[PDB]
Order: structure tokens, then sequence, then C-alpha cells
């Protein structure tokens, strides 16, 4: 979910 | 304890005949010019603060391409709001304190009122349906499915249906803009029952509709987001970066939700009690206290979505150092 954390900015 | 008229409330007793229209006389009685002075120099605070750090994130938004992608749409929407609570709002009331009262008349109230309140909900509901993305996007709740640019228009188009769908009926018959606390600023009725425009009606359906549903859904959304990222790493010790990943993304959300709290809590929480012991005598600086937090939002809502998510930092550096770093 790393891919998906950064695409909603909040890593 | 107060004061009627055919469009207003005055929180002020005319027993000694002073009590003037906030449309047509200054409301020194009510508060030292003083007072007045310090109202100004706080709108004057959100506009020096909440107009830079707002306009900036549609410039770099405009200046860096990898920003320009759906998952930020709602984000751009939310700095738009923020500039309608500081050109339809945070200016009009600097300009009308200056004067010590609200210089443009009732229609001028249905205005500041009208795009005050449609910035803020527009805001609140951004921090929503941004609650909704990010539980979808990453929680994995629909088989095959990725969230695309039409997605994120739809959401946009339901924060300003959201909006309207609260800033509109006080226009057309369901409550009505009036005068606030120091009479400067123009606000929903919820300290006067009149009948005439069903007022309680309007104030119910504010707390459950634009208050308590979106409430459960953040806290749903962000529970279920942290719940999955909690799982994930504890499926992945071995990968320090998703242990990271947890960290921060737990601190963020805790962030989120207080900042939320913060916000929006005041306002229900006062304006129910004025809903619930209404009726009282009512200060109007005791009447500015949760318009206090709320309006600040326009200001940390940008530091804590924008000021702190590591794309748009890196592109504003970029932009302010015109060049590098
Ligand atoms: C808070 O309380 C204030 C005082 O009770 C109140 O102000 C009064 O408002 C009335 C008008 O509704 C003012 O009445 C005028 O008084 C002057 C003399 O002092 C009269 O000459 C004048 O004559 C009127 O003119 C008409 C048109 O030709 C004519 O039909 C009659 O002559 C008619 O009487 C008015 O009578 C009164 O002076 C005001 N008081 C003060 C102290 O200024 C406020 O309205 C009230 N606040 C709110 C928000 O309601
Ligand atoms: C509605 C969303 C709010 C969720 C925030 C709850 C965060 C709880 O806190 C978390 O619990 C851990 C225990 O597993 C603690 O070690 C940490 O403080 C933190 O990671
Ligand atoms: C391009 O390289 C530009 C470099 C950045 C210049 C340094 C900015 C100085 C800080 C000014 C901010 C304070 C303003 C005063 C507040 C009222
Ligand atoms: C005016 C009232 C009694 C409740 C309103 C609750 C607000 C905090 C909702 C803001 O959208």
């Amino acid at each position: 979910i790393l891919e998906n954390l950064k695409d909603v900015g909040l890593f | 304890n107060g004061t009627e008229g055919p469009n207003f409330y005055v929180p002020f007793s005319n027993k000694t005949g002073v009590v003037r229209s906030p449309f047509e006389a200054p409301q020194y009685y009510l508060a030292e010019p003083w007072q007045f002075s310090m109202l100004a120099a706080y709108m004057f605070l959100l506009i020096m603060l909440g107009f830079p750090i707002n306009f900036l994130t549609l410039y770099v938004t405009v200046q860096h391409k990898k920003l320009r992608t759906p998952l930020n749409y709602i984000l751009l929407n939310l700095a738009v709001a923020d500039l309608f609570m500081v050109f339809g709002g945070f200016t009009t009331t600097l300009y009308t304190s200056l004067h010590g009262y609200f210089v443009f008349g009732p229609t001028g109230c249905n205005l500041e009122g009208f795009f005050a309140t449609l910035g803020g909900e527009i805001a609140l509901w951004s921090l929503v349906v941004l609650a909704i993305e990010r539980y979808v996007v990453v929680c994995k709740p629909m088989s095959n499915f990725r969230f695309g640019e039409n997605h994120a228009i739809m959401g946009v188009a339901f924060t300003w249906v959201m909006a309207l769908a609260c800033a509109a009926p006080p226009l057309v018959g369901w409550s009505r803009y009036i005068p606030e606390g120091m009479q400067c600023s123009c606000g929903i009725d919820y300290y006067t029952p009149h009948e005439e425009t069903n007022n309680e009606s309007f104030v119910i359906y504010m707390f459950v509709v634009h208050f308590i549903i979106p409430l459960i859904v953040i806290f749903f959304c962000y529970g279920q987001l942290v719940f999955t990222v909690k799982e994930a790493a504890a499926q992945q010790q071995e990968s320090a970066t998703t242990q990271k990943a947890e960290k921060e993304v737990t601190r963020m959300v805790i962030i989120m939700v207080i900042a939320f709290l913060i916000c929006w809590l005041p306002y229900a929480g006062v304006a129910f009690y004025i809903f619930t012991h209404q009726g009282s005598d009512f200060g109007p600086i005791f009447m500015t206290i949760p318009a206090f937090f709320a309006k600040t939002s326009a200001v940390y809502n940008p530091v804590i979505y924008i000021m702190m998510n590591k794309q748009f930092r890196n592109c504003m550096v970029t932009t302010l150092c015109c060049g590098k770093n």
C-alpha cells in the first residue's frame, strides 16, 4: 500500500 | 436581553433606547470600539496568512505537472473554498468592522453570508470527500476498481452540491442570513426562533446532515485506513519503511481528525446550546468564540493538507526559492 499511500499524499 | 427588528437581532437590550439597526448605525454599545479594531486585526491576520498560502497552492499546481493528478483535485477545491472564505467573508468583515456595523444592508448580508457559508461548506465537504477517496484507494473495498479523473470530478461536484444544499435555503425561505455577534459579519440564523422561515428544522438539518454525517464518514474512513495500514505493517515487520509508513499515517490521521473536531465542534456545540437553552443572554463576544476556530480553518487546513504534503511542499520550496531546492 506504500504506492497507494504516496498517491493519496499520506506517506 | 436582545433587540429585534425586521431583518436582524441585536444581542443587547433596548431598555436604554440606544440599540440601532446593524445596517444603519455603529454598534459601539455591545462592544467598545477597540474590540471592533481587534476584530478587524484578526481579519487582517486571516487575510495575510490565508491568501498567500491558498493562492500559492493553485500557483504551484499550475507550475508543476506532477501535481495535476486526480487525487489532488479535491485539495485544489479546498484552496478555492478557502479563497471564497477570504474574499467573500474575511475582507468584507474587515471593512464593515472598520465602520462598526454592516454597511452593505440586508442584501449585502445575504451575499456575505451566502459566500461565507458556501466556502466553509465546500471546505468541510472537501475534507469528507478526501477521506472517502483515501478509504477507497488505500483500503481497496471494491473488486477491480481504480480511481480516475471522472471520479475525482464527481467528488468535487458533490462538494459543491452539498454546499449549495446548505447555503441557498436561507436565500429562499428556509432559515435566513442575519448579522451575527458584533453585527459586522452575516451568518445563518440560529439564535432566533423565527418561525416564518422555519429555523428549527433547518438547524436540525444542519446538525444532522452537515455535521453528524461528515463526522461519522470521516471517523469511519480514517479508522478503516489506520486499521488497514496497521495490519499490513504487522504482516511486514521486515520492511522498516512499512513501519515508518504506519507511524506517519497514524500521526497524520490523528492530526486531521483532531483538527476537524477543533474546527467544527465549537460551532456545533455553542450553536446547539443557543438552540437548546435558546433565547438567553449571549454576549456578542461569547457568540464569536466558535467562529474564531471555524474561520481560522482557512489557514491551518492548507497547512495540514497541503504544506504537510511532501509533493506540494517540495514544489513550493522550489517555487518560492525561484529555481532550486
Ligand atoms: C431602540 O430603542 C430606541 C428608543 O426607544 C428606538 O429609537 C426610536 O425610534 C423612533 C422611531 O421608531 C424615533 O422616533 C422619532 O422621534 C422623533 C422625536 O424624538 C420624532 O420627531 C419622529 O417623528 C416621526 O415622524 C413621522 C413622519 O413624519 C411622523 O409620523 C411622526 O412625527 C413620527 O413620530 C419619530 O417619532 C425615536 O426618536 C427613536 N429613539 C431614539 C432614542 O433615538 C430604536 O428604534 C430601538 N432600536 C431598534 C433596533 O428597534
Ligand atoms: C478515527 C481514526 C483515529 C485512529 C487513531 C488511533 C491511533 C492509536 O494509536 C496507535 O496505537 C498503537 C498501538 O497499536 C500505539 O502504539 C500508537 O500510539 C499508535 O500507533
Ligand atoms: C529566489 O531565489 C528567491 C529567494 C527567497 C528570498 C527570501 C525570502 C525572505 C523572507 C520574507 C518573508 C517575510 C515577510 C514579512 C512578513 C510580514
Ligand atoms: C446551528 C446549529 C445548532 C448547529 C450547526 C452545526 C454546525 C457545526 C454545522 C456546520 O456545517
